[PDB]
RNA sequence: GUUCUUUGUAAAGUGCCUUCGAAGAGUCGAGUUGUUUGGGAAUGCAGCUCUAAGUGGGUGGUAAAUUCCAUCUAAAGCUAA
RNA sequence: UUGACCUCAAAUCAGGUAGGAGUACCCGCUGAACUUAAGCAUAUCAAUAAGCGGAGGAAAAGAAACCAACCGGGAUUGCCUUAGUAACGGCGAGUGAAGCGGCAAAAGCUCAAAUUUGAAAUCUGGUACCUUCGGUGCCCGAGUUGUAAUUUGGAGAGGG
């Protein structure tokens, strides 16, 4: 709110905090990102490297859900289980009635290696996987099946 | 019936017969008024393709029209701007010579409204065409459930506001990708795409 | 006017800005007309739930691929299967969708199921008949809620045959991208002088 | 023969010749809406003849 | 055309059941239709050849069909329409003198 | 709801077999010019020149040739929220 | 010599219609410069201001020559997103959409191209009467260079 900015504190000193030799002009150095290669170039060099020129090929008509692919990591790989069957299929470690785990239908496309799960097997449903993501659900006695 | 034969001939407008047709029609156009009712359609088969129907309250007209570029009215060629801005000669017009056709006869018959409209000669100095124009004030289109939407004042001035064919052509009214600019009208796209839309609880 | 270690902004108000400026001041008014508008249009229309049986539909683009939703209407193919004409449906309230296509037989099946149990859970009036009021249930949507169809079940059994899942996209991705160059290396090794 | 905008009968000769129609190109519209109580028609045929 | 049931690869996608929904009758806008080829024939007979199509068939009888198809997709749109029309004109030429 | 108008051997819908199935031209499209667009070997528009086809045509966001495929059906029209 | 047809005229002919105003919103044309770029010409301001033509209670758009590349969606419009992103740009300053997804509202359709050909079945007007937003009878006329019915691609039509 208004009655708490240093406005009202300047009130009665002349210069407003904006210092009597150097006042408060309208666009000393320029409007927006003016001057950027010429007279802000220490400031644009510094705190924003690579800011001018291009550095890749162009995409025409690039559509993000062609990309859509979101990656979820072993370290979790149970979350995706409700919380009541988790310790049911914990307990029971069994190659037979393994646990499935939609893993597209959890949102997401790509299952990545990240943690590390219990030795309890899984199978899980994947659009892609890593390869160290399927070694460590195989050594968990798990597998992997290709979904789309 | 004919008209499909009619409508095959028409596209052979290089062959001798439609040359020679084209050369007569296009003389005798040129001896009449720059604007004139035409007594029937020169191609019955376009008309009916346009919507014209060989009953009372339905008029076609013939219209002139100056071929070529829009020279900028500006006098001397002084521009008074950048350089970006100087250009006199080579400005297009973004309407068509078929649109100016048809606003011109509808400014003459304004009691009527412009249905439509169809080429049917050019020269060097001039394009012609002939427009279709229905009566709404006539009995038999006030009637005949077909056509009397017309009668209604939305529909007032169709031409001059750009919704008929070629008035929508130029407008770029179509579906697609292609006209993202133009789809539910320039306009009212650049209105709403720079348009600050702020609700009571900011987003 | 770069100064210090600051983001670099791209505030779009170089124009005539708040000339354009919707502030929608009326959004509880415009819940409200729009209650009111429901209100009358479901008084006005005979005992009939405010809008059309819809059909279940794959969306497109694989990010959505996973979801089924509500469509525009059902397909001639599905009408005709559940033994109505597109003209009497859209008269009995079920949505017509003449652009829409069947290639897909779970969804073909699941549509003309909902029709089916639509037909058995309405009641048509009869044009010069009594019909007494029917108790108007506002939402055929609610009544017929989309579902999302069950693909695998809780648990099974692990049938590792070492594949190699990773490996196997691997592979397929390559072939993909050598498809076309051993295409003509075979095409030129056919040549047979 | 006297059909003002003349594509409507040109091809007429034609599509007559190559149908094996005998054909006549006769002076008057007039003339062809008098015998079908018109006043032009512009074109005018038999099918069927009495004996 | 079947799909593989994985995500990547030549046929990607979901294994789904088949079903080959009936053939629109659109897709057949630009079909044989008799009437159409008699009315076209006719036209053809009565309106002879238009300037730059006598030129494609001289073209194709002194300079070859590699030429006429040059200078028909200058005349035209493009090279499609091109080779459309020089086929066109040379089977005029066929069924021409030299039958 | 109410009662005379009772339309009508009229109109409409439905399955099977067979033959067909017409579907828009100085228009699409192309070159060039100008303008415009985020549209970039050219987004739309317009002027001029050329000017189609019918298993065709348009689109598929890198120009072109060749081979496929996918998806719609322009150059005519109405319509409430 | 008469009677037509076509085209073009005239009438203070019979009946109608247009202009102009308003113009917040809406559909188009035309169209800047100040400004920003710390100068400035491309750019920006802005496809804006000013000027011109044209409607309504909304207008426009609208039932794909669409989006997509998917297990495919399915008129248009608007909101939340996409996204300050793809892309454009003295690649400088700046600019900058679209598909999908959730929602609001939902609605679908019709002409041309068909021989009614065993029957122009169609329509305006005038007149008389009537139950007068019109109907019936009669009479000119329009119309075969095509007015009705039948079909609009989702189809559909001709036969059994
Ligand atoms: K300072
Ligand atoms: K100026
Ligand atoms: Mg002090
Ligand atoms: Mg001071
Ligand atoms: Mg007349
Ligand atoms: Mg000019
Ligand atoms: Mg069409
Ligand atoms: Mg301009
Ligand atoms: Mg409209
Ligand atoms: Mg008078
Ligand atoms: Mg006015
Ligand atoms: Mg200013
Ligand atoms: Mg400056
Ligand atoms: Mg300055
Ligand atoms: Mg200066
Ligand atoms: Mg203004
Ligand atoms: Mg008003
Ligand atoms: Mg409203
Ligand atoms: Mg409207
Ligand atoms: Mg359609
Ligand atoms: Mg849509
Ligand atoms: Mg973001
Ligand atoms: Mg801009
Ligand atoms: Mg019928």
């Amino acid at each position: 709110p208004s009655r708490f900015t240093k406005t009202r504190k300047h009130r009665g000193h002349v210069s407003a905090g904006k210092g009597r030799i150097g006042k408060h002009r309208k666009h000393p150095g320029g409007r927006g990102m003016a001057g950027g290669q010429h007279h802000h170039r220490i400031n644009m060099d510094k705190y924003h490297p690579g800011y001018f020129g291009k550095v890749g090929m162009r995409y025409f008509h690039k559509q993000q859900a062609h990309f859509w692919k979101p990656v979820l990591n072993l370290d979790k790989l149970w979350t995706l289980i409700p919380e009541d069957k988790r310790d049911q299929y914990l307990k029971s470690a069994s190659k037979e009635t393994a646990p499935v785990i939609d893993t597209l239908a959890a949102g997401y496309g790509k299952i990545l290696g990240k943690g590390r799960i219990p030795n309890v097997p899984v199978i899980v449903k994947a659009r892609f996987v890593s390869k160290l993501a399927e070694e460590k659900i195989r050594a968990a006695g798990g597998v992997v099946e290709l979904i789309a | 019936g004919a008209y499909k034969y009619l409508e095959e001939l028409q596209r052979k407008k290089q062959s001798d017969v439609l040359r020679f047709l084209q050369r007569v029609r296009v003389w005798e156009y040129r001896q009449k008024n720059v604007i004139h009712r035409a007594a029937r359609p020169t191609r019955p088969d376009k008309a009916r393709r346009l919507g014209y129907k060989a009953k009372q309250g339905f008029v076609i007209y013939r219209v002139r029209v100056r071929r070529g570029n829009r020279k900028r009215p500006v006098p001397k060629g002084a521009t008074y701007g950048k350089p970006t801005n100087q250009g006199v000669n080579e400005l297009k017009y973004q309407r068509s010579l078929r649109a100016t056709a048809e606003e011109r006869v509808g400014r003459r018959a304004a009691n009527l409204r412009v249905l439509n409209s169809y080429w049917v000669n050019q020269d060097s100095t001039y394009k012609y065409f002939e427009v279709i124009l229905v009566d709404p004030q006539h009995k038999a289109i006030r009637r005949d459930a077909r056509y009397n939407w017309i009668c209604d004042p939305v529909h007032k001035h169709r031409e001059a506001r750009g919704l008929t064919a070629t008035g929508k052509k130029s407008r770029g009214i179509n579906k697609g990708h292609k006209f993202n600019n133009t789809k539910a009208g320039r306009r009212k796209t650049w209105k709403r795409q720079n348009t600050l839309s702020l609700w009571r609880y900011r987003k | 006017a770069i100064s210090k270690n600051l983001p670099i902004l791209k505030n779009h108000f170089r124009k005539h800005w708040q000339e354009r400026v919707k502030v929608h001041f009326d959004q509880a008014g415009k819940k409200v007309s729009r209650r009111n508008a429901r209100a009358t249009r479901a008084a006005k229309i005979a005992p009939r739930p405010l809008d059309l049986l819809r059909p279940v539909v794959r969306a497109p683009t694989v990010k959505y691929n996973r979801k089924v939703r509500a469509g525009r209407g059902f397909t001639l193919a599905e009408v005709k299967a559940a033994g109505l004409t597109a003209a009497y449906a859209r008269t009995i309230g079920i949505a017509v969708d003449h652009r829409r296509q069947n290639r897909n037989q779970e969804i073909f099946d699941a549509n003309v199921q909902r029709l089916k149990e639509y037909q058995s859970k309405i009641i048509v009036f009869p044009r010069n008949g009594k019909a007494p009021e029917a108790e108007q249930v506002l939402s055929a949507a609610a009544t017929f809620p989309i579902a999302q169809p069950a693909t695998d079940v809780e648990a099974r059994a692990v049938q590792d045959n070492g594949e190699s899942a990773f490996r196997t996209l691997r592979l397929a991705r390559s072939e993909k991208k050598f498809r076309g160059i051993r295409e003509k290396r075979a095409r030129e090794k056919a040549e047979a002088e | 023969n006297d059909v003002d905008p003349i594509e409507l009968v040109v091809f007429l000769p034609a599509l007559c010749k190559k149908m094996g129609v005998p054909y006549a190109i006769v002076k008057g519209k007039a003339r062809l809406g008098t015998l079908v109580n018109q006043k032009t028609s512009a074109v005018a045929a038999l099918t069927e003849v009495r004996a | 055309t079947v799909k593989t049931g994985i995500a990547i690869g030549l046929n990607k996608g979901k294994k789904v059941t088949s079903m080959t929904p009936a053939p629109k009758i659109s897709y057949k806008k630009g079909a044989a239709s008799n009437r159409t080829k008699f009315v076209r024939s006719l036209v053809r007979e009565i309106a002879g050849l238009s300037p730059y199509e006598r030129r494609l068939i001289d073209l194709i009888r002194n300079s070859g069909e590699k030429r006429a198809r040059k200078v028909a997709k200058k005349r035209l749109g493009s090279f499609t329409r091109a080779k459309a029309k020089v086929e066109e004109m040379n089977n005029i030429i066929a069924a021409s003198r030299r039958h």
